[PDB]
């Protein structure tokens, strides 16, 4: 989430659309469950970036 | 490759920089000529 954070604090400014922002969420919440090493958690990784 | 894909190594440029240890060498490609224009990906996009 500290990762994120570069994401999150952009996204006060520029606004999120809805959709988006419940894309993210769920995404959001999804990413701290994953395991570290596996490579879909790097692969989701790599797609929330 | 992404490096998040099993067994990615870093594409054959970084290994020339990497040899020749500075920055500025003198690559030579090869026989440009013939390169491989397939469906699967083309290469001479990446050239450009």
């Amino acid at each position: 989430d500290a990762i994120e954070e570069k994401f999150r604090e952009r996204l006060k400014e520029l606004v999120v659309p809805k959709h988006v922002m419940d894309v993210v969420d769920e995404e959001l919440s999804k990413l701290g469950l994953l395991d570290n090493h596996s490579s879909e958690f790097n692969v989701t990784r790599n797609y929330l970036d | 490759h992404r490096r998040t894909y099993v067994g990615a190594m870093p594409g054959k440029i970084i290994q020339c920089l990497k040899k020749t240890k500075t920055e500025n060498p003198l690559i030579l490609i090869d026989e440009v000529d013939k390169i491989g224009r397939g469906y699967q990906g083309d290469p001479s996009s990446a050239l450009l």
